[PDB]
């Protein structure tokens, strides 16, 4: 039912954002038959899990998931285990580790706690990977939020000349609470998705993390601006649309000027 | 009254002011007062403690500058409310402030208290027949000779944007950042002392504007620039000294499109136009993206356009005709705009009388102001 | 008139709220840059890590 | 700029050092009698004992007021006549530029470093200037070390030790190959 796909798709879009698991089991219910369409196409929330063999809290992605397993990325296994051995080489470890390290800092710097964890795995022409980054607010605080992004990178190494081709695609989910004794209970959610292309220089002084590293963080500082100024700003001016505290009645003096204003500047050409 | 209503653009970097109809300002003087730090001990000496204008100018060395306004903001009202008194004296227009009404070009989004306080300073300290604000986008335009643009007026002090449509400015649409060419006069001081040449004294950091105004040009492509080997470019000092000025010349105005140089939390000045061109609807972003109009002294660094023309259609969406207008006096589009509406007979229904400010009060200015 | 104060006061509220989110909670989230002010040196970084561990230890 | 700063008192006082090798003793007078006053007008104002100090060759000067009026420069570099901030404007300012954020831990962690620290009553004069400077209802803890001028040598030591050392500094075949380009990727 591919009419069914595209009115669920379109639902979800409208439906509250905080609601999306609750609301798509409902959805996936009435059409179970396109369960796996639904699941991997509508955006949900990052599942966290404990990995007890590091001690690390690792967010769950489609990718580490080998059937119904997820591989931790610090430990490099599989929960439950398997002995499937899908690890596609020994140097991944190393650099899937190390890159777990670079984004660790990263997020203690800008964000200040929360959890990242970066996939990597490889491709005949270039490793691809996920970098998922998850912050949530202070309970205690009054502030309430959620902060989501999936970072998706895809590298092809050139053969020569060491030029790779970087496409990134990030998908941010933003939840806001503000309990304000003057406004009351104000929530303003909102989801932004983005791509960007660049062809960086690969060597030891310039390795793979540290271009990647630029243009995940490029990416989030363009959607962040973006929704605070753009999206944010347009939801304020649809509010004192609806409602004005000055009276039109005096509003329609200082237009009755301008309009005045404006024929006589037509006037004298 | 019959006499003409004075302009008086409050810039952060020069005050330009003149009488309405004038095709161009007649007293462009620098916003700031000069002190004298050194001691008279010989009688006939220089008279006075306070120089503004030209004989700041002449005798620089022996006065310690101090810019009251900051941002486009009056820091100190003490010399602001003496500068206007210079602007009034026989150095400049040589005219009473009760017989002339005044119209006044401040930057958008500026705080209401401030417009309060200079209202009491035209009303109360001089008796002026009647006081218009207005907004230095809208009149640039008029002074173009276009009622539908976008004016990008990077200053001084301040950096704002404005879209305006058929003379009307959409308040919602309007971008203002504190980043401006002061800012980058004292980052290539900062980047010169690195360099190995000393500028600590106010008088001494007149020099370093100097210098980036005679020679500084922004790269095309930065980081090609920055990583190649720049020819060292000697510039002469008043003294006769020789100072290399090498790299300095062009990473030192990349702080426009870099504000995390300077370690500011704001957008570049190519984001600035391109966001407040998107904030407005659908129908007008087209006309708005076709119809870009350059303003401010901080544009005027050499290959400005090239730079800023690339940045915009790189942030801009695709398919997009991006066309950018630079009128060959950038400086003077405030007050020749100013000069127009002050010219015109619906101006007396604009302003707020003396007798009009007494009866309501601040409250006046707010009604009447656009 | 109690009407007209009450949702005056609710819509002054909102956009203030607006101003405040951005200084405040959306900052909270996610800072513009670190509290040094500065874009992360990612070359830095992976040297520096290795460096910062042992002499802030 | 002390030294040189006191010597120009002496020379009014009626002591002259033209010499480069007569300067090291006014250097030595300066580091040996000099007092940073808690009130600079209060101490002008008064008579002083105009202690005695015994030269190499056995001559006794009385260095009198140029003793407290010489360091003043430290706080107010007006009187050498350079437009700069006074050392007390410097570490107020220094916080103010940083985030909200950080500037109430940067007050409670201060440390004092520096030769020109050493200063008899450098602690209660900077304690009493940045009071005046510094926002109200602000705690402000000075942590000066003993070991002030060794400060930096010993953190040479510490940091040397550290295994991770072996990473930071380049090698000479390193700066062979990139050359000045070496000492500026792995500094920076
Ligand atoms: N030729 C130039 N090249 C580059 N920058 C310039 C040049 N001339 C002036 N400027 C800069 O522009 C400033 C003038 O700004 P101005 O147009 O007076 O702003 P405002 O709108 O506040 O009056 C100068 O102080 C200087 O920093």
């Amino acid at each position: 039912s591919d009419q069914q796909l595209d009115c669920a798709l379109d639902l979800m879009r409208r439906l509250p954002p905080q609601q999306i698991e609750k609301n798509l089991s409902d959805l996936i219910d009435l059409v179970p038959s396109l369960c796996e369409d639904l699941l991997s196409s509508v955006d949900q929330p990052l599942k966290i899990a404990r990995d007890k063999v590091v001690g690390k809290d690792y967010l769950l992605c489609d990718y580490n998931r080998d059937g119904d397993s997820y591989r931790s990325p610090w430990s490099n296994k599989y929960d439950p285990p398997l002995e499937d051995g899908a690890m596609p080489s020994a140097r991944l470890r190393k650099l899937e580790v190390e890159a777990n390290n670079a984004f660790d800092q990263y997020r203690d710097l800008y964000f200040e706690g929360g959890v990242s964890s970066v996939y990597l795995w490889d491709l005949d022409h270039g490793f691809a990977g996920v970098i998922l980054i998850k912050k949530a607010g202070d309970g205690s605080k009054k502030i309430k939020g959620c902060w989501d992004s999936i970072h998706v990178v895809e590298v092809q190494e050139k053969s020569s000349g060491r030029t790779a081709h970087y496409k990134l695609t990030s998908t941010v989910m933003l939840w806001l609470q503000t309990n304000k004794s003057g406004s009351g209970t104000m929530n303003l959610g909102g989801s932004l998705t983005r791509q960007m292309e660049k062809d960086e220089t690969v060597s030891d002084c310039s390795p793979h993390i540290a271009n990647i590293g630029r243009l995940v963080e490029d990416m989030e500082n363009k959607i962040r601006s973006t929704l605070n100024e753009i999206y944010f700003g347009k939801t304020k001016d649809i509010v004192n649309g609806l409602r004005s505290v000055q009276t039109f009645a005096d509003k329609s003096k200082q237009e009755a000027l301008k309009n005045d204003l404006v024929e006589a500047l037509k006037r004298k050409q | 009254i019959a006499n003409q209503p004075v302009v008086i653009d409050n810039g952060s970097g020069v005050i330009k002011a003149g009488f309405a109809g004038d095709q161009i300002p007649k007293y462009c003087f620098p916003n700031y007062v000069g002190r004298p730090k050194h001691v008279r001990v010989m009688a006939g000496a220089l008279e006075g403690d306070i120089f503004i204008g030209p004989k700041a100018e002449e005798h620089r060395g022996l006065l310690s500058i101090r810019y009251p306004m900051e941002h486009g903001i009056v820091k100190d009202w003490n010399d602001m409310e003496r500068i206007w008194q210079y602007v009034y004296s026989k150095d400049q227009l040589q005219t009473f402030s009760e017989e002339h009404p005044v119209l006044l070009t401040e930057a958008p989004l500026n705080p209401r208290k401030n417009r309060e306080r200079a209202a009491e300073v035209f009303f109360e300290t001089f008796n002026v027949p009647a006081l218009f604000i207005s907004m230095q986008a809208v009149l640039s335009l008029y002074a173009t000779g276009r009622t539908t643009g976008v004016v990008l007026d990077s200053g001084d002090g301040v950096t704002h944007a404005v879209p305006i449509y058929e003379g009307f400015a959409m308040p919602h649409s309007i971008m203002r950042i504190d980043i401006a060419g002061r800012d980058v006069s004292r980052f290539l001081r900062l980047y010169l002392r690195k360099e190995g040449y000393d500028f600590h004294s106010s008088s001494e950091f007149e020099i370093v504007k100097a210098i980036k105004e005679r020679a500084c040009y922004l790269s095309i492509n930065p980081q090609k620039d920055e990583t190649l080997e720049t020819e060292k470019a000697q510039y002469y000092l008043p003294d006769g000294s020789t100072i290399e000025i090498g790299p300095s010349r062009f990473r030192a105005p990349e702080l426009l499109f870099r504000p995390d140089l300077i370690g500011e939390e704001s957008e570049g000045i190519h984001e600035v136009l391109v966001f407040a061109i998107q904030k407005s609807d659908m129908d007008l972003r087209r006309t708005l993206f076709s119809n870009i109009v350059l303003s401010g002294g901080s544009t005027l660094f050499k290959g400005f356009g090239d730079r800023l023309l690339s940045e915009v259609k790189k942030l801009a969406p695709k398919d997009v005709k991006i066309r950018i207008s630079a009128p060959q006096e950038r400086l003077y589009s405030t007050w020749i705009g100013g000069s127009i509406l002050a010219s015109l007979d619906t101006f007396k229904k604009m302003w707020v009388s003396k007798k009009e400010y007494e009866e309501d009060g601040a409250r006046s200015i707010h009604r009447k102001t656009f | 008139k109690i009407i007209e104060n009450a949702e005056n006061e609710y819509q002054t509220a909102i956009s203030e709220n607006y101003q405040t989110m951005s200084d405040t909670t959306f900052k909270a989230l996610r800072r513009q840059l670190p509290v040094t002010r500065t874009k992360i040196d990612w070359n830095k970084i992976l040297s520096y890590k290795i460096g910062k561990e042992m002499q802030n230890a």
